[PDB]
RNA sequence: CGCUGAAAGCAUCUAAGCGGGAAGCACGCUUCAAGAUAAGGGUUCCCACAGGAGUGUUCCUGGUAAGGUCCCCGAGAGAUG
RNA sequence: CUCGAUGUCGGCUCGUCGCAUCCUGGGGCUGGAGUCGGUCCCAAGGGUUGGGCUGUUCGCCCAUUAAAGCGGCACGCGAGCU
RNA sequence: GAGGGAAACAGCCCAGAUCAUCAGCUAAGGCCCCUAAGUGGUGACUCAGUGGGAAAGGAUGUGGAGUUGCGUAGACAACCA
């Protein structure tokens, strides 16, 4: 495992607690909480870093200790540094508003605009009325928000009218030729 | 003449055996052993000379493969479309009692002394029993070498 | 797991008013009398939570000693008919408790309860609907005959549920949504707005409509 | 049909060494 | 999606895969998605 | 239909894991239901009778308590029960 | 198998089962702009009309309907009828 | 043409019943429980409940064994012109 067997950089006062199988980490931002698989050592590589340990040269201890590796990465950069995955909305009448920090509202040509929560986890950041992204200090559950996000409306293909990636490659049709 | 049980002659005893992470199947197949004495001398498959058998933990019995969704267990009303069908892994969630009656049944002589002898058999689901007066003794599911 | 509110009444028969848009509306009239609480159950006693009410006029002589005694803990006179609500708030009640017709208002949505009228041994043409055969056209002796009750050698039986020939009537009916049209709480009437299962004289059990109207 | 097919399964079983009557 | 017990690459980009038990065919054009049964 | 994601440095809804999704499934609504012989539960009531043979006191008769049934008047019930 | 009898076509009556779904429910692809469709994937909960002709089943037709499904049950059903 | 096996099951398998036996060894077939005897030992494979039905054909399922092309003169995938 070349990410598994790279260690992680641990950044400036950010408190790390190994314990045993729990894994602690404390920041200017926020708490998290996993407790780190059974078949994978964590040591603290003389308190300053992180080491990740597989008992065995069998394919499920490497699966396991990559994911730990860049899952513990994953979550300290996150208490120190936060996240974002944009989208953004195309066609006409269509736009995006904010009811707070952890809302938002949407007129995506329904009959009535649609509301839109999230965890506590997650957080929005709607920029223009035709762009916004999803921040959190997670990756899988900003993922699935913008994946539900764009789901709303996702993109016809006769127009390109709908919520879709920042980037997306709407693969699009050329209809009444 | 070969020796033949009397009615009250055998003393029966109470087991209780911890069903958790214990097979189904193993967990059946020796509590209907126990049930109807086969372990005992003084077999008699006409006199019931079984024990009393506990299962605690019932619905943290152990299955493998698929079968908590995959094994299914149906039950029939008589009439027409009166097919019901639940699973295993359902079973010992909601009624385990039920579903280690069954397995267990299904691995007994199918007779009147085997209705009677079933009725010996306590499951409970969580770790606990009200048999405290009638003194379990624990049971270890073992293997005897060669 | 539902809140329940709920009176015992006797049906008194039916009548009609026009509302205030100048509509007929047929009205049961429920002598929906005192009700004490008589028994609280609880799930710490007995597994579950509820509220035995007693209604009714009752001849001293005509109650037991095991009755008197239930009533005597209760501390209440002897009732005729003792009847349990299932309510999530069953709680809130105290033995001897007085229960009126005013636990309902002028708007309110009720279920009624009530063991319908019978009918002795109807026939499968009047109990399930069943057509006969024809009055003429060569008919012969089974104008009101069940027809065929199964098929052939598969199977060689008939289907349980089969719709026969039975007793019918005198069976527990609840009728839904109905919207309570006035409660005079003083003389314990109870004016509802249709039709309520059973004869004139019957015990009837009103309660919140379970699925609020329609 | 279920039923022959069925029928002339029943000769694969251990006891019957690969035949069965009928088949 | 053309469900037939015979799928096969029709873009080169088609991507056989085998999904929950099934063997389906993923391109990017969705004339091209099939599946197995 | 997806999210994260390797095996397979990419890719992949899947292998670890997580989620949307039908008048269908199980509930929700109504009704029956402890012969559910596993014969359940709560509350309330009556209570230590008499005589024989006895054989761990057993068991069998007899008069009762609480409570019922026969009988009579009926119906809101009913072929008869 | 049944000839020391297993009554048979159609209809009426009463149903029950399957899904190879006619309607209603969910979806993928479209040579899917919209309204409509085509096609094949799920799906059997409920529903699935009344007449003219003909012994009919079938079929043609009339007026509808969301739809007027296809089959099994001794081509279900005569100690139930015609 | 009985007995044992094949769930049941004339024709299949083993085996040809003189009678008694509350002795033993075996055949076919079996040894987790029903059901007598092994939840037998050792080594592999399968994850489909395959085992415990089926075709043309389709398929990066999985484990193993060969032939051959490219490759630290740096191979294939990814990232910069
Ligand atoms: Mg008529
Ligand atoms: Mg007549
Ligand atoms: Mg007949
Ligand atoms: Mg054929
Ligand atoms: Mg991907
Ligand atoms: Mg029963
Ligand atoms: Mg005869
Ligand atoms: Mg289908
Ligand atoms: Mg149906
Ligand atoms: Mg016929
Ligand atoms: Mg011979
Ligand atoms: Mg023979
Ligand atoms: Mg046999
Ligand atoms: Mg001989
Ligand atoms: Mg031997
Ligand atoms: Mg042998
Ligand atoms: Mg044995
Ligand atoms: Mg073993
Ligand atoms: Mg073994
Ligand atoms: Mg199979
Ligand atoms: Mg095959």
């Amino acid at each position: 495992s070349r990410i598994g067997r790279l260690p992680i950089a641990v950044p400036s006062g950010v408190e790390v607690k190994l314990d045993g199988q729990y894994v602690e980490v404390k920041g200017p931002k926020g708490t998290l909480n996993f407790t780190v698989r059974e078949p994978i050592t964590v040591s603290k590589n003389d308190e300053g870093a992180i080491l990740v340990e597989r008992p065995d040269d069998e394919r499920e201890n490497r699966s396991l200790h990559g994911l730990t590796r860049t899952l513990i990465n994953n979550m300290v950069i996150g208490v120190t540094e936060g996240y974002e995955k944009k989208l953004e909305i195309q066609g006409v009448g269509y736009r995006v508003l904010s009811k707070g920090p952890k809302q938002l509202e949407f007129n995506l040509g329904f009959s009535h605009p649609v509301i839109v929560d999230a965890p506590e986890g997650i957080t929005f950041a709607v920029e223009n009325p035709t762009k916004f992204s999803v921040q959190g200090i997670d990756k899988q559950v900003v993922g699935e928000t913008a994946a539900n996000i764009r789901k709303i409306r996702k993109p016809e293909p006769y127009k390109g009218k709908g919520v879709r990636y920042e980037g997306e490659n709407v693969r699009r049709k050329v209809g009444k030729a | 003449t070969t020796y033949s049980p009397k009615a009250g002659e055998v003393q029966r005893k109470w087991y209780v055996i911890d069903a958790e992470d214990i097979v189904l199947g193993r967990l059946a197949t020796t509590a209907a052993n126990l049930l109807r004495g086969k372990h005992k001398p003084q077999y008699a498959p006409h006199i019931d000379t079984g024990d009393f058998v506990v299962v605690v933990n019932a619905s943290k019995i152990a299955l493998t493969g698929k079968k908590a969704t995959d094994s299914l267990r149906y039950d029939h009303s008589g009439r027409p479309g009166g097919l019901r069908v639940t699973s295993i892994g359902e079973m010992l969630a909601k009624n385990p009692r039920r579903a280690v009656e069954r397995a267990v049944w299904g691995m007994m002589p199918k007779n009147k002394l085997s209705r009677q002898q079933l009725k010996k058999l306590k499951v409970y689901g969580g770790p606990e029993h009200p048999h405290a007066a009638q003194n379990p003794q624990p049971y270890e599911i073992t293997q005897i070498a060669q | 797991e539902r809140t329940v509110k709920g009176v015992l009444g006797t049906k008194l028969g039916m009548t009609q008013l026009w509302d205030e848009h100048n509509r007929l509306v047929p009205v049961t009239v429920i002598q929906a009398g005192p009700c004490v609480v008589t028994q609280v159950r609880t799930p710490e006693t007995d597994g579950y939570s509820a509220v035995q009410l007693g209604y009714g006029a009752v001849k001293a002589k005509n109650v037991t000693k095991p009755e008197a005694g239930h009533f005597e803990k209760a501390g209440v006179t002897p009732r005729r008919h003792l009847v349990e609500l299932r309510t999530a708030d069953a709680s809130e009640y105290t033995l001897g408790q007085e229960i009126a017709a005013d636990v309902f208002s002028e708007s309110d949505f009720v279920d009624v309860t009530g063991t319908s009228k019978g009918k002795g041994t109807a026939g499968v043409m009047k109990r399930h609907g069943f057509g006969g055969l024809r009055a003429t056209h060569g008919v012969h002796r089974k104008h009101r005959s069940p027809g065929s009750i199964g098929g052939c050698s598969t199977p060689g039986k008939v289907i349980k549920g089969l719709r026969m020939a039975g007793r019918m009537g005198v069976e527990r009916v609840t009728v839904q949504n109905l919207q309570v049209h006035s409660v005079d709480a003083e003389r314990g009437i109870m004016l509802v707005r249709g039709a309520v299962p059973g004869p004139k004289g019957s015990l009837l059990v009103v309660r919140s409509a379970a699925k609020k109207a329609a | 049909g279920k039923t022959g097919r069925k029928r002339r399964a029943r000769r694969k079983k251990g006891a019957n060494h690969g035949k069965r009557p009928n088949a | 999606m053309k469900v037939q017990p015979s799928v096969k690459k029709i873009c080169d980009k088609c991507k056989v895969i085998r999904r929950h038990g099934r063997v389906m065919v993923i391109c990017d054009n969705p004339r091209h998605k099939q599946r197995q049964g």
